[PDB]
């Protein structure tokens, strides 16, 4: 077998780990953080403004992580390390 | 006591609103009672 088959193989099963995990915490956080603004407007109609700075703080938490694992998933999977 | 119902942020209740009407029913009676004897001094006086 040709070693980069092997490398390319393993690189695409990471890259494919980071993805799922990225989505997981991205989908889960950005639901909880969704929540936590449902329930605040509903409570205060008039409190919609002054939630969405905070609340995007915690997008901002949560998507960045997200987009940081994309980011190392091209690596992975594109420029991937130890290719020979 | 009786109920009267009128047609017309929500409240936010402290445990719940159960427990402070049960709390505070009894409370309003006193009240009551209270407003009852100022008013049968007065008349008095």
């Amino acid at each position: 077998l040709d070693p980069n088959a092997i490398i390319t193989a393993g690189a695409l099963i990471g890259g494919g780990l980071i993805m799922g995990g990225g989505a997981i915490g991205a989908g889960i956080g950005d639901g909880i953080a969704g929540n936590a603004l449902i329930s605040g407007i509903a409570r205060q109609p008039e409190a919609q403004g002054r939630l969405f700075t905070p609340f995007f703080i915690t997008v901002g938490l949560v998507e960045a992580a997200y987009f940081i694992n994309l980011a190392f998933m091209a690596l992975f999977v594109f420029a991937t390390p130890g290719l020979q | 006591m009786e109920v009267e119902y009128v047609g017309e942020t929500l409240y936010s209740f402290e445990p719940d609103p159960e427990t402070l009407f049960d709390a505070l029913l009894p409370r309003y009676i006193a009240t009551r009672v209270y407003a009852a004897l100022l008013e049968a001094a007065a008349s008095e006086s």
